[PDB]
């Protein structure tokens, strides 16, 4: 998965 | 409200307190009952709410994908009829994080957002607005899922309308909301293009400005560019 | 109970799901609403309601422990007073654990442990009715902590009477519930020198009955070993 | 910590 913050 | 007798101030402190413990839950309710005494939130505790609640529905995120690729296994050529407890556990877990969705959006909605003026508040919480209807957006297959994407795309589009006015191109808040509004488009959206031309924008325009930065803003800045980068290096 | 109305096969079928998705506390759920459908466990079964609650009343004794010591850190000289929120937050973490101890106590209790003949099971309930009287004496500071660290040493002293007369040496539960009760010995009744010879004698008398065994059930004996010489090192 | 099982 993609990194989101 | 089970905290409507608890003074704000301890249920700041016991929401601090459960983060120390890892106590995500505990964290989130404490952070809904300081939300509904109805006061405006400082940064510190802005950072606090959305901390409790990101752990929460991550964890709940995480288990719906689990039970969702063995759901999908199970509807394979071949695969033994087991019945539906499959379904209906994934259901169950499914409906209990669009609960904390509906949760959060309300607290934006009631009245959080309405009230917040200042680019940094109302930017974090139109992300965090965006970003909830992002986690709706992961598990709706019916007829309410455009309408869920368009909510979470329409938040994400009014954060980056005041972010792009209002704060320096190496904001934390203006990175992260960036970050995860190009995920949007590649994840949610179907627009890896689109979640590609954002991320390598913000990531070469945060840089141009890292000269005007202390030492500690730097760090900071830098932590979130890392992750663009990390995306885009994944994504091309 | 809210499982009542979802079969037995069902609610084990949902636990191993639940496990899978690291989600504990509805492991838990299911399993108690297994068990009180009234038919005995099988060694399987056994072993999803036992790792079910490990896993709660784990992250329970972590926390307290966390809470604890801020706690007291608080009452140090020197130490600025803060109010009643970390006494008031650990006691609602205490109180939670003291809930989960006494549903599986209660389990035990209605009807687990007086349906169990064999060796395996009745053992197998007898350690899990030590190790939560065990969790319970962590935590109590009053007239009543005695009564409950001698409630768990009966347990597994019960435990050990079996698995001595009725087990080989190196039968992993009869392990386990010896590293366990060395661990009673050592962390709760103040009696090192007792943790320290039981865990030596196990240790020892598992290695001379090694030989008699296949190549997994010597990787299962040999892995609870090596806790054993763990503690031991810790120890000494 | 000392380990159980
Ligand atoms: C006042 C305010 O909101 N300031 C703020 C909040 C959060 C961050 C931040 N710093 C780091 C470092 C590593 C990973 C994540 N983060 C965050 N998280 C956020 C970011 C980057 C952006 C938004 O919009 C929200 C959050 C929670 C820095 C400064
Ligand atoms: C039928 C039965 O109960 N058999 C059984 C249960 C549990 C184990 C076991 N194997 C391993 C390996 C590494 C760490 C822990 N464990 C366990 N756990 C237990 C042990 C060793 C002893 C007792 O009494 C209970 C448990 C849960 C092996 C065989
Ligand atoms: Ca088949
Ligand atoms: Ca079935
Ligand atoms: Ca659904
Ligand atoms: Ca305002
Ligand atoms: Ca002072
Ligand atoms: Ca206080
Ligand atoms: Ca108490
Ligand atoms: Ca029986
Ligand atoms: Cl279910
Ligand atoms: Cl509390
Ligand atoms: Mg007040
Ligand atoms: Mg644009
Ligand atoms: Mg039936
Ligand atoms: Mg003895």
């Amino acid at each position: 998965f993609p990194a989101t913050v | 409200g089970a905290m409507g007798s608890m003074e704000r101030a301890s249920l700041i402190q016991k929401a601090k307190l459960a983060e120390q413990a890892e106590r995500y839950e505990d964290m989130a309710a404490f952070m809904k009952g300081a939300v509904e005494k109805g006061e405006e939130l400082s940064c510190e505790e802005r950072n606090l709410l959305s901390v409790a609640y990101k752990n929460v529905v991550g964890g709940q995120r995480a288990a719906w994908r689990v039970l969702s690729s063995i759901e999908q296994k199970s509807n394979e050529e071949g695969s033994e009829e087991k019945g539906p407890e499959v379904r209906e556990y994934r259901e169950k877990v499914e409906t209990e994080l669009q609960g904390v969705c509906d949760t959060v959006l309300g607290l934006l909605d009631s009245h959080l957002i309405k009230e917040a003026g200042d680019a940094e508040s109302r930017v974090f919480y139109l992300k965090m607005k965006g970003d909830y209807y992002r986690y709706l957006a992961e598990v709706a297959t019916g007829d309410d899922k455009k309408r869920i994407i368009d909510s979470a795309r329409s938040a994400y589009q009014e954060a980056m309308d005041i972010s792009k006015k209002e704060m320096p191109p190496t904001n934390p808040i203006r990175l992260g909301l960036a970050l995860n509004f190009s995920v949007f488009h590649y994840e949610i959206a179907n627009s890896p293009e689109e979640a590609i031309s954002l991320a390598k924008t913000t990531f070469d325009e945060a840089m141009a400005d890292l000269h005007t930065l202390s030492e500690d803003s730097y760090k900071d800045s830098t932590l979130i560019m890392q992750l663009l980068r990390d995306n885009l290096t994944l994504w091309t």
